[PDB]
RNA sequence: UAAGGUGAUAUGAACCGUUAUAACCGGCGAUUUCCGAAUGGGGAAACCCAGUGUGUUUCGACACACUAUCAUUAACUGAAUCCAUAGGUUAAUGAGGCGAACCGGGGGAACUGAAACAUCUAAGUACCCCGAGGAAAAGAAAUCAACCGAGAUUCCCCCAG
RNA sequence: AGGGUGACAGCCCCGUACACAAAAAUGCACAUGCUGUGAGCUCGAUGAGUAGGGCGGGACACGUGGUAUCCUGUCUGAAUA
RNA sequence: UUUUGUAUAAUGGGUCAGCGACUUAUAUUCUGUAGCAAGGUUAACCGAAUAGGGGAGCCGAAGGGAAACCGAGUCUUAACUGGGCGUUAAGUUGCAGGGUAUAGACCCGAAACCCGGUGAUCUAGCCAUGGGCAGGUUGAAGGUUGGGUAACACUAACUGGAGGACCGAACCGACUAAUGUUGAAAAAUUAGCGGAUGACUUGUGGCUGGGGGUGAAAGGCCAAUCAAACCGGGAGAUAGCU
RNA sequence: GUUUAUUAAAAACACAGCACUGUGCAAACACGAAAGUGGACGUAUACGGUGUGACGCCUGCCCGGUGCCGGAAGGUUAAUU
RNA sequence: UGAGCCUUGAUGGAAGUGUGGACGCCAGUCUGCAUGGCUUUAAUGUUUGAUGUUCUAACGUUGACCCGUAAUCCGGGUUGCGGACAGUGUCUGGUGGGUAGUUUGACUGGGGCGGUCU
RNA sequence: GCUUGACUGCGAGCGUGACGGCGCGAGCAGGUGCGAAAGCAGGUCAUAGUGAUCCGGUGGUUCUGAAUGGAAGGGCCAUC
């Protein structure tokens, strides 16, 4: 008696998994009650789709948050002089939103949660290679040109 | 009236066949315990005078592809 | 079909007919009390008791008709429990019981023989039970054959005591 | 042929061979109408708690015997051209 | 008839008349007879039905060996011998008969065994509901009064009415004798006899069914039947016996 | 008191009493393939079985054999694997 | 707790001064816890047998309610108790005059006893 | 003293039994032993010391072996 798990089943559960078990378990508990099914093929051998309709199918032909570095890295100059003043310093800081922000293309929209930068940048004005960090192992990178007013 | 009910497994008769070979009627009958099974798809609880293997039937048929038949030869449930 | 008839022990009486329905023969119909599967309930068989109706009626009521059980279906109802089932009512159909043998199936002896008796025999006989037909059953190879081939089943004769 | 007739009848009677006859009712054949069924052609598919197996019985002429094959009460249980 | 042997006082028969017992089917072997002959003969079935057709097949002309095999030979054995069984045999198919086999197997006959039904109108238990017991006797427990006690015990009279209590009809039963014994009667009559308010007795209806019931227990009763009822069937059981 | 209806009424059976033993209730046990039923609408001061057979005085010794009760450590041991 | 398996052990980043466990030809030494210049065999997982617990969810209930239903049967439902036990089917050892079918020789100066049987 | 004739295959012909059997046996072939040799030896001076059949067990065998080759099983010989 395989059946696939529905749920946690104490010592074998996956909400969907095939275990061989005593039909005195199924029939009477595993089963009448809600915690797994036969594998009639028609719930496996048909019905695995399921678990190839993600990781297999939402994992690959999900295209749309994916090609960020590539969708993102050709940008309009994302200038953003972060003011300045006294001695030649900035009036302004960096920060997740601001980054985030002014990297939009053309009226675009970019969540300031997506930043590529170990610590605060401090107040300069130099070449500021701010990374567009979106997705985990996908980010992207993108610039800033703080200066004064 | 002691039948498999799902396999119409009646009890038949035979030999006891002691040693030296003496004849003696004894007749076999069906293990049958009467199980309550769990239809869900009409939800409810039906029961019947399943016997053994005639059991792994069901589990191996369906609950309600069993029912499907008995009620389709006309029987209970 | 017909000159005769009204069955018999049965005459007699009282009648019917001699051309074309007198009688009689055959086809199809009408009537067909009560008991009996007996079926409205009951019951020591041929009897007792009831409900609802119909039409007629002096309209009291009359008799008469329908009302068993189960099965399938339909419709309407409808518990524990929302639903839903279970259960309930109605209607339409079908069954029921008899039967001689043959037939299929379920169950299944012993005397007897073995010159005793357990295996074995008698015998899958007798018998009991259920079911069906004019027949039943069986039947178009997961059959045989033997390297050639045959070609469903059934019955007869051989093979062979 | 046969039966009857007051003793044994071809020619007395009833029959007998032969030849005819049905309002209607039906058995069986064909033939058709109504209903139901569904032909034929292409591409498919081609019978799992089964076949085998262990235990106990049973049926095969065959008394488990070296014993095939068949049915199964009981426990198992495959391939799938 | 049966016997070594029967007039036998051993069996059977009152007599008469009618009936009463070696059959039939298939098979196998002889004998007789007919046909044909190293050949004889068909079965079922067909059928222009006792024909004719049909030779599937059976028997015989070859035997020996356990067989492979060989073959008028062959086995045995290493074997040459020898010895065993064969080879200088006519068979076959009807018909009638003698015998055997399987059948009921000459005929009549058990005590029994098995299967399915019918029976608790008799009887044995039990269940439900009704009925019966003339008369006479005994006199328990309890109570009341007197006495008695510290109070109880206790005691005496009276009251009271118990009991598988007593005597005795109805009623139930059955110890004795006679008579009956082809009875009045398939268990009685007569004279005595036992119980007679009780484990009593009786009417009506009901429930136990056969290897089963019921039984204050005799194997007793279960319809004049009982160490396994009656009816029908297996069934013409079997019968080395008469 | 009961018994061999139809040869035995008794020293036989029965009995109140005694003892052993089983039974915790869905009791033991018994009828029944089963359902179910009696036991009992009772529940150990109750029910079943067996033997003895009022009452009085009593009921000794043997557990080797058989049965029954308890133990089961070990030896032997079925199906099964 | 027995047995499998093989996973990690002895077999076959530096000293030196406490402490367990291993048994030994020993007078051995083996190996795990401070401060300090492949077999013979055992823990981990695992598999599987052996009992013993606990659980519920089959299974039982001749507990208590509800409904079918103005029912004591029965059925469904709720709850309690019990619980993989009990109980049953197949197989299997024991027991088994409770029942059943039979056997239990002949000669014999009748039978039996005794004796005999080649 | 020396040896294994208590050999193997057969057997003219007889005796004795209802039968199943049982007994006696010269001589023949192969091979042995003892003897110089003729020759004797197929168990014991003879007559008791025994069990049919079935069902099997063990060894041997190109006898058979169910489509064929094997095999199981069967036969045959020896034997329990
Ligand atoms: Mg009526
Ligand atoms: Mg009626
Ligand atoms: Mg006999
Ligand atoms: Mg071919
Ligand atoms: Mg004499
Ligand atoms: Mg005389
Ligand atoms: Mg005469
Ligand atoms: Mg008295
Ligand atoms: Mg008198
Ligand atoms: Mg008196
Ligand atoms: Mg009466
Ligand atoms: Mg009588
Ligand atoms: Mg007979
Ligand atoms: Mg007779
Ligand atoms: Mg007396
Ligand atoms: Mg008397
Ligand atoms: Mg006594
Ligand atoms: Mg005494
Ligand atoms: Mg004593
Ligand atoms: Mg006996
Ligand atoms: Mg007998
Ligand atoms: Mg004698
Ligand atoms: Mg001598």
């Amino acid at each position: 008696m395989q059946v696939i798990l529905l749920d946690k089943v104490a010592n074998l559960g996956s909400l969907g998994d095939q275990v061989n078990v005593k039909a005195g378990y199924a029939r009477n508990f595993l089963v009448p009650q809600g915690k797994a099914v036969p594998a009639t093929k028609k719930n496996i051998e048909f019905f695995e789709a399921r678990r190839a309709e993600l990781e297999a199918k939402l994992a690959e032909v999900l295209a749309a948050a994916n090609a960020r570095a590539e969708k993102i890295n050709a940008l309009e100059t994302v200038t953003i002089a972060s003011k300045a003043g006294d001695e030649g310093k900035l009036f302004g800081s960096i920060g997740t939103r601001d980054i985030a922000d002014a990297v939009t293309a053309a009226g675009v929209e970019v969540a300031k949660s997506e930043v590529r930068l170990p610590n605060g940048v401090l107040r300069t004005t130099g070449e500021h290679e701010v990374s567009f960090q979106v997705h985990s192992e996908v980010f992207a990178k993108v610039i800033v040109n703080v200066v004064a007013e | 009236s002691r039948v498999c009910q799902v396999t119409g497994k009646r009890p038949v008769t035979g030999n006891n066949r002691s040693h030296a070979l003496n004849a003696t009627k004894r007749r076999f009958l069906p293990n049958l315990h009467s199980h309550r099974f769990w239809v869900e798809s009409e939800k409810r609880f039906v029961t019947l005078r399943v016997s053994a293997k005639g059991m792994r039937v069901i589990d191996k048929k369906g609950i309600d592809t069993v029912l499907a038949e008995l009620r389709a030869r006309g029987e209970k449930y």
